[PDB]
């Protein structure tokens, strides 16, 4: 309601926890020590022929 | 579609809070109308 919840500070803490959870989902994808979607992915190309 | 559904649901919730706030405001306004009509009675009685 743009004026009712004076705990927009708690809202900010919770959304900051949410974005930190996002950055953690970015990490912990260590499928071979070559982290897929976060960090620096070499943009490889799998040979099929 | 899921984004729109969730947005409309949280909008329903926020609108419910808004209707409740408006109901409190209208109750306070009705109270003030009663007080004002009472002042009017005391004023017309004060003609003496």
């Amino acid at each position: 309601g743009s004026n009712s919840d004076a705990d927009r500070a708690a809202l900010q803490k919770e959304v900051a926890a949410q974005q930190a959870e996002l950055t953690r989902i970015s990490d912990t994808t260590t499928f071979g020590g070559r982290k897929l979607l976060d960090g620096s992915f070499g943009t490889t190309s799998f040979q099929v022929g | 579609l899921s984004n729109q559904i969730s947005g409309l649901n949280v909008a329903t919730r926020n609108a419910n809070d808004g209707i409740s706030l408006a109901q409190t405001a209208e109750g306070a306004l009705q109270q003030s109308t009663n007080i004002l009509q009472r002042i009017r009675d005391l004023a017309l009685q004060s003609a003496n």
